[PDB]
């Protein structure tokens, strides 16, 4: 309306955490 | 001990940390830090 | 051991809720569906086949929990309307609405008399009503953050309380006041179930952990890991010997009460299931979710 | 290893008893295409039986199930692990070989299994198993951990995870997983300098995992309102400077050109930001992340029906059904009719799951009350929507007043529900204006179906 929705509008950025592949011998 | 080096000697790692965050592709960064110079240039 | 019945589009808006009747007050004979598309289809099992009863409307937002009564043929809906509307089922009508107001309501439960009508509440207190004045006779406070589940003991002594965070209250119900405080989640509870005896106890949190607690003396009697999202309800098998496990995951794990085994598991619905319950022996099984296609299991 | 691939390939085809030449096909096909690894332990497999009818070494077993791991063949996998250890058991007097050590990280793969069958029981049978022989073992020591991170931070994980840095402190992946345990306490922001520089030793140097951890930290300083002071100025030329760091270690990083575009997109530079969001997006598609940066560049050019629908895609990883800031997101300048009604919808779905939050509670009242103004206005509408338009902003005025007793806000206080206050009232004068329009057009679409029943009685 008036004004738009509100937001805490934040470009984050995320990571990927340690794999762990099954070991290979 | 003995098992320390005796398992991590003979298992392999494929994957790891690092290389996720690098790309199996190949995306340079050079048309990265021109569009990073770019803006310098706007500024 | 599969499913017998699968309703194609059962709803327009996915369901939240299920309410399967088990006596013979013609309840066993129908399914209630609380959903979204604010419609409380009323669907009539009947010559083992799913017929449409009723569709009853006026929830104005989405509904967040359905059930029937053990002692009547009555039922009642809730949502985010706090508008606790009371169903009678025979005609299809609307015995009242119980404004829970302002927002201050969350999922139900009908008695094992059918009497009071416990539910959750921001502010973490339990507000118990009269089915037949729609008034809040006492609340259950228990401090915390917010209540999630609730189930009443079904032989009409105990209350649990699920929490937003992993709280379990136990409560005396003939007194109103708190016996436990269990604390072995940590993650939001969404189900929980009273055993047919009413001497154990299921969690469904965020962690797929059903840690199954004694009741007679309130203890963990066992953790069960389950799926791999968010385990969301759970059923006893009425004759006290398996429970149904609702997930996020378009997947239900059915399991056995004492050797803590997935005895089957269905993946039929393409999207989250949301809803369970068993058959009055526990050999049919129903099942919702956000296809809006009602699935039932026949587990012998 | 590309001489390795050529040999391998030109041995391959033929046979001049080829025994092992599949073995070191796979060997280095590991860290390449996984099926071919398995093609040459397919027929590894055989080799092995016509010599002389010979048990496969549980090593290659084990290796198998490995690699069915990272496929769909997770039971089979499981089958191998199995057959791993019994062919070790088989390996009776093999010290020399140490198939008990091999049985150890074979069973180390097992429970790791176990987690993805998320039959996290066994996996603690297993890993208490080996930690009960081998204590000098890490990752079991914080996998484990890692189950009772998914359970929560304070447990015995944190503990498992701290006491995995007392037997090793050298260890960079759990001290990596360290701050990680400490990345849900975002209170502890500055905080993590030093909870993140306790190996910024050179030995562990350089650690791009950890320095864009550096990166994260220091952007989830942004979006507050001490930009103009020149803080966030500041820190977002910072993160700038660790990220210029890791661009010139690395070109290939591509978390790295992510947090380059999201701290220009914060800069306000959003049409240069979608073309260095596109190169990560064909690098690899599954970034999370990027899927919600470029549609909020979409978004801010008002692109809603390039954004929802990518919103959506992200929404079809398996991680949880109701994510709450992706339809916070979604729901941001949506003015059309299904980003107004579905938009509620959506509104509604999250509710469900998150009934705590007051923003969403005032944002589902600043939808029904856009939506009753788009009924009430220019309309001239249906008697029944305009019946539940007084219903539906009654309820809007509940939570006008609901939320303004609440204190505490989104660090910012909705005693802006007043002027809505003031408006509803004047929704209300406006209803009771446009209800007897309402009985008007019921008259007189009484008074036609008259009219047409007279003509019928004519005909």
């Amino acid at each position: 309306e008036r004004s738009g929705v509100v937001c805490r509008v934040k470009y984050c950025n995320s990571l990927p955490d340690i794999p762990f592949d099954p070991k290979f011998i | 001990v003995d098992v320390t080096r005796d398992i991590v000697s003979r298992e392999r790692v494929w994957r790891t940390r690092t290389t996720i965050l690098q790309s199996t592709g190949k995306n340079f960064s050079k048309n990265i830090f021109a569009i990073l110079q770019s803006v310098k240039a706007r500024e | 051991y599969g499913i017998l019945f699968k309703q194609e589009q059962a709803h327009d808006d996915a369901i939240w809720s299920v309410a399967w009747g088990t006596n013979k007050k013609e309840n066993s004979e129908t399914v209630v569906t609380g959903s979204l598309d604010d419609l409380v289809k009323v669907w009539k099992w009947r010559d083992e086949r799913l017929d449409l009863q009723w569709s009853l409307e006026g929830h104005q937002l989405g509904v967040v929990s359905v059930d029937i009564s053990h002692t009547l043929p009555i039922a009642a809906s809730s949502s985010l309307d706090a508008h606790i509307r009371l169903w009678d089922l025979e005609n299809g009508k609307q015995i009242k609405s119980i404004d829970a107001g302002p927002v201050d309501a969350w999922t139900l439960a009908f008695s094992p008399d059918s009497q009071y009508l416990a539910t959750g509440t921001h502010v973490g207190k339990v507000n118990i009503f009269g089915v037949e004045s729609g008034k809040k006779e006492y609340s259950l406070d228990t401090r915390g953050k917010f209540i999630l589940s609730i189930a009443y003991s079904p032989d009409g002594k105990y209350l649990a309380s699920g929490a937003i965070d992993g709280i379990i209250n136990i409560f005396d119900i003939a007194t109103g006041k708190l016996l436990h405080t269990l604390e072995g989640h940590a993650m939001p509870i969404r189900s929980l179930t009273f055993s047919p005896d009413s001497q154990l106890l299921v969690t469904a949190s965020d962690d797929g952990y059903i840690k199954i607690y004694d009741v007679q003396h309130a203890n963990l009697a066992g953790t069960l890991s389950g799926h791999a999202s968010w385990v969301l309800n759970v059923a006893f098998c009425p004759d006290d010997t398996h429970f149904v496990s609702s997930s996020s995951d378009k997947s239900v794990k059915v399991w056995d009460v004492g050797t803590r085994t997935c005895v089957h598991t269905f993946f039929d619905h393409q999207d989250q299931v949301w809803g369970v319950k068993y058959n009055g022996n526990g050999s049919k099984i129903v099942s919702v979710g956000d296809d809006q296609e009602i699935h039932i299991y026949d587990c012998p | 290893r590309d001489i390795a691939k050529g040999h391998l390939k030109k041995v391959t085809e033929q046979y001049p008893d080829d025994v092992e030449a599949w073995i070191e096909l796979a060997q280095i096909l590991e860290q390449t295409d996984i099926q071919g690894a398995l093609s040459a332990y397919g027929t590894a497999t055989r080799i092995l039986q016509e010599k002389v009818q010979a048990d496969v070494p549980p090593e290659i077993l084990n290796n198998v199930g490995a690699l069915h791991f990272r496929l769909g063949n997770l039971g089979e996998a499981k089958k191998y692990f199995l057959a791993s250890l019994d062919r070790a058991k088989a390996e009776a007097e093999h010290d020399e070989h140490y198939y008990n050590a091999i049985s150890v990280t074979t069973s180390y793969n097992l429970a790791r299994l176990y987690e993805a069958m998320c039959e996290f029981h066994e996996a603690e049978k297993l890993y208490k198993n080996i930690l009960r022989e081998h204590p000098n073992y890490v990752d079991c020591y914080l996998r484990l951990g890692a189950m009772a991170r998914d359970k929560g931070n304070f447990y015995e994980a944190s503990d498992w995870f701290k006491e995995a840095l007392q037997i090793n402190q050298d260890h960079p992946d759990a001290w990596s997983l360290i701050g990680n345990l400490h990345l849900a306490k975002q209170e502890w922001g500055p905080g993590q300098k030093k909870f993140e520089r306790i190996l910024k030793q050179p030995s562990t140097q350089s650690d791009t995992y950890s320095m864009l951890a550096l990166g994260n930290v220091w952007l989830q300083t942004l979006h507050q309102p001490t930009r103009d002071r020149e803080k966030e100025k500041r820190h977002q030329d910072r993160a700038l400077a660790i990220y210029k760091q890791v661009l010139r270690n690395d070109a290939k990083n591509l978390y790295a050109a992510n947090g380059i575009g999201a701290v220009l997109a914060h800069k306000g530079y959003f049409r240069e930001a979608r073309d260095v969001f596109a190169q990560v997006r064909e690098a690899t598609a599954d970034i999370s992340d990027v899927w919600l940066n470029l549609a909020h560049i979409y978004v801010e050019q008002k692109q809603y029906i390039s954004a929802v629908q990518m919103y959506e895609n992200c929404l079809r990883k398996f991680y949880k059904h109701q994510n709450t800031e992706v339809v916070l997101y979604l729901a941001r300048a949506l003015f059309k009719c299904g980003k107004l009604q579905e938009c509620k919808q959506t509104l509604l779905k999250a509710r469900h799951v998150a009934p705590s939050d007051t923003v969403l509670m005032f944002n589902v009242a600043l939808v029904l009350q856009r939506l009753a103004t788009s009924v009430l206005k220019d309309e001239k509408s249906n008697l029944k929507e305009v019946l539940n338009a007084v219903k539906e902003l009654e309820l809007a005025h509940r939570y006008f007043s609901y939320l303004s007793k609440v204190g505490d806000k989104m660090r910012f206080d909705l005693a802006l529900a007043a002027t809505e206050a003031r408006q509803c009232s004047d929704l209300l004068s406006q209803a009771q204006y446009h209800v007897a329009r309402a009985r008007k057009q019921d008259e007189e679409e009484r008074e036609l179906r008259a009219k047409q029943e007279q003509e019928k009685e004519l005909l």
